[PDB]
RNA sequence: GAAGCCAGAGGAAACUCUGGUGGAGGCUCGCUGACGUGCAAGAUCGUCAAAUCUGAGCAUGGGGGCGAAAG
């Protein structure tokens, strides 16, 4: 039919620009015009073709517009190339912002046209008009309607930023998803954001005549000292590059954090620990004590909001970076620490615990407070250094919390106080040994601070109410913990 | 198978610029100050049916000189500071280069 | 048997938890505790009753009406009707109160009760403080102080007779022989406990003779 | 280890221990 | 708010010079008029209207 | 004295062994300190010099501290 006309008009046309690409300039306009026509068959058809046939012309560079033989030949048919490549672009923006609902059959023109966009995006970065192919992206993925397409183009912009390596690309992108973010207020579905922690600049004899061998020598030199000023100048444009990344990514998770968008403070506190390292170093303090003011207004979901925070800090003092900056840069978590002391009580009898390769967004409340407990009990670094006194108040509460919360979260509690024991032992069996109960004091458990409670003039009795804990698996888990105490 | 889009920005980036910011927010030169130091000798200088390359060769040799203050310096140099400039890889790398320099000093002195 | 069984009920209990269905909730954990009582199984039920208590109904001023109190025997859900009176107010302070007392009465001899209890004494407290800073109940006022300070006085007797209890690691005898023979009314909140199903019981056939001679005189 | 094997955030999905 | 210092250390606001107010503690700011004057000053093109 | 090449004896092949050809080697012969990392009360790993000889011609780098370098 008139179908099969038109693909041997495309195959024509396909065939002829790969084998001679310049003897044929105008069979862009073709295309265009043969995609013109009404019928939905042959539109699916020639937005396919188009994409294959810029696919395999599209050089690898960049063209300048003429304004003001073979040079003249280039001349029209790069012209042409651009014309013909802005005229898909707008026809795909057009369909892709055309209405999805059809009759069924088959993948709709919307989503042939997002799927061209997306290989578009994979195989041609580098050339023209990124800023209209990134934008039908982006208006995309800001609709908050989770669709087949949209998961399309979210790995499409993830497998960019991951395959990015000059950044031009990346940071026009970022501007894109930022802005876009900013004008709807921050009401996007986390995948976005989750986009730039996925980004990665954030991390035989051939005889030769006489004439001949000093022209290669020529252009040997050449090369090498334009080899040293590219690597120079590579240095310096990925480090501007860089710089402005970070301050749209930083820009867009402050806003979102003084916003307080309750859907979103898990991957701006991830996004934070991922890149405070990059970002400069009063900034890092800066960003401890935002965290402070984010606990403080928590205290005056909150919860969840607290936890997170808190976790977030530990996340980022346990960084290399900042533990060796630690006494230099006066980054001091004694404020974490003493608001997860004062808050394990309200948690303990908070009734939303279990209401739910990261390590920052947890959808869990107690899974964050495991995080903050093996963070300041059991920290990666300096392990064999941590305070008794600490040590001991912790354990303590944390017995206590173990007792009134639920089996599941309280079966995690004692896993991890059966490790604090293994790993420092001796210096909380007295906790359990009441001859070794210090007599210098009493207990005081509505404590404002952990040395203020005194920790080592009490003993850990909790065991005779858990072992009687309707949980076989709370049961056997104060058994092997007893089993450890007995063996230390 | 089957074959959101919808007045000029001004910005301090010149240590004169921000000179005279800093005089007008100080209570040194007021706003009418301001202008009557403006009508000087520089204005009325036509640019708009001029070449390229006569204005390039006013802009490079007419330059007003105005003395600069180390406060205007540093709120440019903090300014125009990169956000990735002070890592604490960096810093710490420069410390121990300058350490390293220093030992290699003393065994040289050895 | 007794771990299936329990999972379902907290299970039947967290499905939703609604102002609506706080009846069958509060049957539930009249089950439960009625069921760690006669075993020696430890049941976490303190969430649940302060979850009910900082819920929404137990905070905002009540509504003046004038109906008749809820049989707490005979609900399965509340009627739109009592959505914010003193009725329903009292109503269900009273069963969480009783709650409570059956709860920790229950457990009164463990020598981990401190430890088990503080944290209801502190929450407690600070809901105290928050509704005097919330409603005007003074009768749930009154009758949450005395319970808080009657588990106060229970934690510090437990204090004072375990102070002198030897609980090394490996010798554990006194522990296993710390209190066997003393019963459930010498302890202060066992004096509360029993006082209360006194006073539980002659307000019960108070209203039971009471709405017999309301039939009869209808009669 | 074992606090490690707890704080997966797969633990905690609340399978009845009567659908074994 | 520690937040809102750290946006104005990440893009400086417009009319930022780097000084405190003397009569508020807070930072000292151009506003849109000064800094129009300033930029009159700076090319000389209209330093006065009409 | 290794790659590589040649014969033969076993192994389905891959290979093992013997007898050889081959003459590449950061291989031999003639007459330590300074640091860095350490995650504990010091273990370990890495970096820095000692740089074919010689006649006649020729060029360049030099101090300190500050700073991320640019300066």
């Amino acid at each position: 039919e008139q179908i099969r006309q038109a693909q041997e008009e495309l195959a024509k046309i396909a065939t002829q620009l790969n084998e001679n690409p310049e003897e044929y300039p105008g069979h862009f306009k073709a295309l265009a015009r043969i995609g013109e026509t009404p019928i939905l068959a042959i539109q699916k058809l020639c937005i396919v073709t188009q994409m294959a046939v810029y696919k395999d012309v599209i050089p690898g560079y960049r063209i300048r517009p003429l304004g003001e033989k073979e040079v003249k030949r280039l001349r029209t048919y790069e012209q042409a190339l651009v014309a013909g490549y802005h005229g898909y672009l707008k026809t795909l923006a057009t369909y892709a912002a055309s209405s999805i609902p059809e009759d069924r059959k088959g993948e709709p023109i919307s989503s042939i046209a997002f799927t061209c966009a997306c290989e578009l995006v994979n195989a041609v970065p580098h050339f023209n008009f990124r800023g209209d192919l990134l934008r039908i992206l982006v208006k995309k993925l800001s609709t908050r309607k989770i669709d087949r397409d949209f998961v399309k183009c979210r790995e499409a912009l993830e497998k960019l930023f991951q395959d990015d390596e000059e950044g031009n690309a990346s940071q026009e992108a970022v501007s894109l998803l930022s802005k876009m973010m900013k004008a709807r207020e921050y009401r996007v579905d986390e995948s976005v954001l989750n986009l730039f922690l996925h980004l990665r600049l954030l991390s035989k004899w051939e005889f030769r005549t006489k004439k001949q061998r000093k022209l290669l020598k020529a252009e040997k030199e050449a090369q090498k000292v334009m080899e040293q000023a590219d690597a120079t100048v590579s240095h310096e444009e990925r480090e501007r590059i860089q710089s402005e990344i970070l301050k749209m990514v930083f820009a867009t998770y402050f806003r979102i954090l003084k916003a307080r968008v309750p859907h979103l403070m898990g991957a701006v506190l991830e996004g934070l620990a991922k890149y405070a390292h990059l970002i400069n170093q009063d900034f890092f303090g800066d960003l401890l004590e935002a965290l402070k003011d984010l606990i403080r207004d928590t205290d005056r979901d909150t919860s969840r909001e607290s936890l997170l925070c808190t976790v977030t800090a530990f996340a980022l003092l346990e960084g290399q970076d900042a533990h060796n900056a630690r006494s230099d840069l006066h980054l001091d978590l004694s404020f974490f620490i003493t608001n997860l002391y004062r808050s394990l009580l309200s948690l303990s009898l908070n009734p939303d615990l279990e209401l739910g390769n990261n390590k920052i967004n947890l959808q869990t409340t107690t899974v964050l407070l495991l995080r903050c407990l093996t963070s300041v009990l059991l920290p990666p670094w300096n392990i064999r250094s941590v305070p008794p006194i600490r040590l001991a108040a912790f354990c303590k509460q944390l017995m206590t919390l173990a007792l009134q919360v639920p089996e599941k979260s309280s079966q995690a509690i004692l896993g991890l106080l059966q490790d604090v024991v293994h790993t420092h032992g001796r210096k909380v069996a007295a906790l359990w040994n009441t001859e070794e109960r210090k007599g210098d004091g009493t207990y005081k458990p509505l404590s404002e601070t952990v040395e203020g409670s005194n920790p080592f003039t009490t003993t850990i009795w909790e065991g005779e109410l858990l072992r009687k804990h309707y949980c076989p698996k709370v049961r056997e888990g104060l058994k092997a913990m007893e089993k450890e105490l007995r063996s230390i | 198978p089957g074959l959101w889009e919808e007045r000029p920005n001004i910005d301090i980036i010149t240590a004169e610029a921000m000179t005279l910011a800093h005089q007008l927010a100080t209570g040194e030169k007021t706003k009418a100050d301001l202008i009557d130091e403006g009508y000087n000798k520089y204005a009325f200088k036509q640019k708009e049916g001029l070449p390229d390359w006569f204005l390039e060769d006013e802009a490079k040799h007419d330059k007003p000189i105005k003395p600069i203050t180390k406060e205007a310096a540093q709120a440019i140099k903090e300014k125009l500071r990169a956000l990735n400039a002070r890592p604490i890889k960096k810093v710490a790398e420069a410390r121990a280069r300058r350490k390293l320099r220093q030992a290699k000093k003393l065994e040289k002195l050895k | 048997l007794i771990y299936p069984l329990v999972q379902v009920t907290l299970g039947a209990m967290r499905l939703i938890p609604t102002a609506i269905y706080f009846p069958l909730r509060f049957h539930l954990i009249r089950s439960l505790l009625r069921l760690s009582r006669a075993t020696d199984t430890y049941i976490p039920l303190a969430s649940a009753l302060l979850e009910v208590l900082q819920s929404a109904e137990m905070k905002k001023p009540p509504k003046s009406s004038t109906l008749k109190p809820l049989d707490f025997a005979t609900a399965y859900k509340t009627p739109k009707s009592y959505l914010r009176t003193r009725v329903y107010q009292d109503g269900v302070g009273e069963q969480v109160v009783e709650l409570l007392s059956e709860f920790f009465v229950l457990w009164s001899r463990n020598i981990a009760f401190p430890e088990f209890a503080l944290p209801t004494i502190v929450a407690l407290k600070r809901w105290m403080k928050e509704m005097r800073k919330g409603n005007k109940n003074a009768k749930l006022g009154s009758s949450l102080v005395v319970l808080v300070q009657k588990l106060e006085m229970n934690a510090k007797f437990i204090e004072e007779r375990r102070a002198k209890v030897d609980f090394a690691p490996k010798d554990r005898a006194q522990v296993d022989a710390f209190l066997k023979d003393l019963e459930w009314e010498k302890t202060p909140l066992g004096a509360y406990v029993v006082a209360q199903r006194k006073l539980r019981e002659e307000r019960k056939r108070l209203m039971e003779e009471a709405r017999r001679e309301e039939e009869r005189k209808r009669r | 280890n074992k606090a490690a094997e707890m704080s997966v955030d797969d633990f905690f999905k609340g399978g009845f221990e009567i659908l074994s | 708010d520690a937040l809102q210092n750290l946006l104005d250390s990440i893009e400086v606001p417009e009319g930022w010079t780097g000084l405190t107010d003397p009569n508020t503690g807070k930072p000292l700011n151009l506003s849109r008029d000064e800094l129009e004057l300033i930029r009159k000053v700076q090319q000389g093109l209209i330093p006065d209207d009409v």
